């Protein structure tokens, strides 16, 4: 929800045609903070096999 | 819904826009006068997203063909293939054009034509309630597609502004400077056309054309009947996720979407493998998808003729691998698995790369669900050298006081050529800065 | 059991006799140079299980029949 | 991972480096044009070590070959094996040289031809992210590869400081001094190289080579036709730790850094036995490995001519006892137990010494999978013996005013003859001194 809410927040300040960008870049480190917490998550999840292996993965493919 | 124009213009964009048409029959399963087999429903689930869609089972081109040349369709006519295209869609017969070798030909002859090329090319435009957009297929090389082909970039631009742009526009040969001497004139006063008055570009060299054509193709003169066979495939290619049924960037605003990374900085890297017919022989023991994406990234299909030591401080951003037909899915998770230990792209510093791999059934025919196909489209920041080669013969030539008596009389009165000088530095400036 | 398989398959993985993989630990022993001085996070374990089976991909041998019956488990000292 | 660049050089260095490459595929499995058989994955588990990695199952060698005469590389696209090598890596068709025959030739066209020479050699170094190293598979024998041989061992100490050197380097024939008579001055010159501006060498000499060339094999009328049979085995017998799977000193790292006493001593004696094809009608009855290591130490497989009654106050300080194939290795410590009672190699008195053996399994072929094979890598302290033999016609051709006016026409304006002189001591009095 707080994905959605940011391009929400992206496609009225496109709909016009100042403030908006800092708006943008506080809700831009508010979801960085809750996917690197949504990423310590996935790696808390049972100690155990490939269900940890596969969303291994995700992590890595979503930081390069 | 998802209707594209080509807009194929000028001497070489219509011959490489004939056997892109020609190509679609053959994998549709259909004939450009009738429908004789069954194969095109059954195993094609998406035709009506390139041609016109149908009226008695006939799928008629969205396409358009205007040049100044008469010679390049007179070369179509007695070819089986025209009773597909229409005689009154774009010209009936004998239609002519200039004398003519400009490029203040045809910038000049868009505005006094302005009443009769706005008017039949706007009749497929409201045939679909949901326009795509518009693919240029135009040429740089010569006067004829370069001067013509830089007017509608700018009138489409707000008379039709919602919809895509992107051209898949081909390079001239910077070989000799005999037979043409105003190539680098043209080519800049286009290439301004194509960054601010254009979203997106394919870029097609022709140095690197004759690379490729006597790699695997082993041909002595080298000719222009081979200038057909790269390019008509690669477009089609291009499509297979948007033709084909796909799911993920089916479109051609899903494809470009993901890839560009800022305006003024879209030149696309093509890069596309088996083109070898012995091949057919051996791919018959399960040949895997774990071998046709290591050489990809490895400099070796490239239409682009870069620098071989400049891609140390240069970084990938976008790479896109398209795999086609017979991919074996169980192993392309395993393909990408092994990207990240080579390396092999140069990643930004300043922010996360993508390695796009995508996948959709070919025709059902036997050289096309037999050998595994790669596509490349790739964006990488080495591509200034390109446009370091066309500047620096640029600048040389207006110190040897070439052509600019013999250009400046008809409709040019102040010097454009800086404006085009400092556009191309903004270019070339702003490509090293993306990678703090 | 097909066991004979199974029983070449741990002398290439505990008793070294396939070096590529030991070779391959070596330069895992390349990448601790003295000890401690490694991060203590759970991310610890996380990446370090995997260089290790991208290291068995790094000397192109043997499929992923075997790699299932390969584990690290990193233990705390 | 562990790929090396092989630095094929000179009139002897190429052909001596041909069959090294022909000598890999019949024990590979594999083709130079195709692969035909399945022996390559399962039978053999590494085979990018030496060659490219593929890319249609097509290992690819990483070799250079450069000479000043085309008579060596005319004897090659004839041969079935040449289209395995690339016409893109080193040359294309008809690649020529100088006229030629001076050592001061080759010295002075490396820096006339230093662009092209760190251009292409180069490419297939960032290849791999983690090169092992170079082997100067050149020559002494001869001006071509002495002259140009000893100008890449000084550039390349620097441009690639962390990277292996060692190389399989022949000495040339002092039969008589007829045909040739410069032999006493290029092969002093680079042998100055060898020792400061190279870490390791193997020496490989001609006299001794038809020693055994009318031993066992009975030729009358010796030619250079034999001369490529004893090599290029030694020269894949030193890579079977590194091409077939090993555990310890499976590098070429491994092997040299436990067999080097100091820099400037590092000269190795080689050693062979199996050479005859009628023993293998009585290796069915299971020859085993307890009678093959006790002739390696009697000076008899010895590729080196040394004095006999020598060896007395010198002594052995590492010895490398290398079985292949079929070992039996429940016996293999039992050879090993007969060793110290012998006391065949003399010790050094100042410290320990180190008898190492190790086994590698061979090629699933019938003459290698049946016959045991005995590669040995001494290191002795009578190779001062073949020091004092090339001195002793060093000094004495100085007095006899030879070539003294004839070599100093071109780019030599100083003595440099003492230089070499001096260091050739330095290396004879540092040999006698380490055993304290």
């Amino acid at each position: 929800s707080k994905l959605m809410s940011v391009c929400v927040m992206f496609t009225n300040c496109l709909q016009r045609f100042e403030s908006t960008i800092n708006n943008f870049d506080s809700n831009f480190s508010a979801h960085l903070m809750d996917l690197l917490d949504k990423l310590s998550m996935y790696s808390t999840s049972d100690c155990e096999h490939s269900m940890i292996n596969i969303i291994y993965r995700l992590d890595f493919n979503g930081f390069y | 819904p998802r209707e594209i124009i080509t807009l194929q213009l000028g001497q070489c964009g219509n011959q490489i826009g004939f056997e892109f048409w020609k190509q679609l029959c053959a994998e549709h399963g259909i004939s450009p006068e009738g429908i004789v087999e069954e194969f095109a429903t059954e195993g094609t689930d998406r035709k009506d997203v390139f041609f016109y869609q149908a009226d008695d089972e006939h799928y008629i081109p969205r396409a358009v063909l205007l040049d100044l040349e008469p010679r390049v369709i007179h070369s179509i006519l007695n070819s089986p293939y025209a009773n597909l295209y229409n005689p009154e869609n774009i010209y009936l017969s004998e239609h002519g054009g200039g004398a003519g070798n400009n490029w203040a030909s045809g910038f000049s002859q868009g505005e006094k034509i302005h009443e009769d090329i706005f008017d039949i090319i706007d009749r497929e435009a409201d045939g679909s309630d949901s326009l795509e957009g518009f693919v240029l297929c135009h040429s740089i090389a010569g006067g004829t597609g370069s001067g013509l082909g830089s007017y509608l970039l700018e009138r489409l631009n707000d008379r039709y502004p919602k919809k895509l742009v992107q051209t898949y526009s081909v390079f001239p040969n910077q070989d000799e400077m005999s037979h043409v001497v105003v190539q680098p004139y043209n080519s800049l006063l286009t290439l301004k056309r194509l960054t601010q008055n254009a979203d997106c570009v394919v870029v097609l060299d022709n140095t690197a054309l004759n690379r490729i054509a006597t790699d695997r193709l082993h041909i002595q003169n080298p000719s222009f009947s081979q200038i057909n066979q790269l390019v008509s495939t690669i477009m089609s290619a291009s499509t297979t996720t948007l033709r084909y049924p796909g799911y993920m960037n089916n479109d051609l605003i899903g494809l470009i979407a993901s890839l560009i990374p800022t305006p003024r900085l879209h030149f696309l890297m093509t890069g596309y493998t088996p083109l070898t017919t012995d091949q057919s022989v051996a791919s018959v023991r399960k040949t895997t998808v774990l071998d046709v994406m290591r050489r990809l990234l490895q400099p070796k299909n490239v239409m682009v003729s870069t620098g071989r030591d400049r891609q140390t401080n240069h970084c990938y951003i976008a790479i896109l691998n398209i795999i086609q037909g017979e991919v074996d899915p169980t192993q392309v998770h395993k393909s990408l698995q092994r990207i990240r230990e080579r390396k092999l792209a140069n990643f930004i510093p300043w922010g996360p790369a993508s390695i796009q791999v995508a996948l959709s059934r070919k025709s059902p025919y036997l050289p096309s669900a037999h050998r595994v196909s790669g596509l490349m489209m790739a964006n990488h920041t080495n591509i200034s050298s390109l446009f370091e080669r066309t500047c620096r013969q640029y600048d040389k030539l207006r110190k040897r006081e070439a052509f600019l008596e013999q250009f400046r009389k008809e409709d040019i009165f102040k010097d454009n050529f800086d404006e085009l000088d400092n556009s191309r530095e903004i270019v070339q400036q702003l490509i090293d800065e993306y990678h703090a | 059991l097909k066991m004979e398989r199974h029983f070449e398959a741990m002398r290439h993985f505990l008793l070294m006799e396939d070096g590529e993989f030991a070779q391959s630990l070596s330069d895992m022993l390349f990448e601790k140079l003295g000890s401690g001085q490694t991060p203590s996070e759970l991310l610890n374990p996380l990446v370090l299980n995997s260089i290790l089976n991208k290291a068995l991909q790094y000397s192109l041998h043997g499929d992923s029949s075997l790699a299932s019956n390969l584990t690290f488990a990193l233990k705390y000292l």
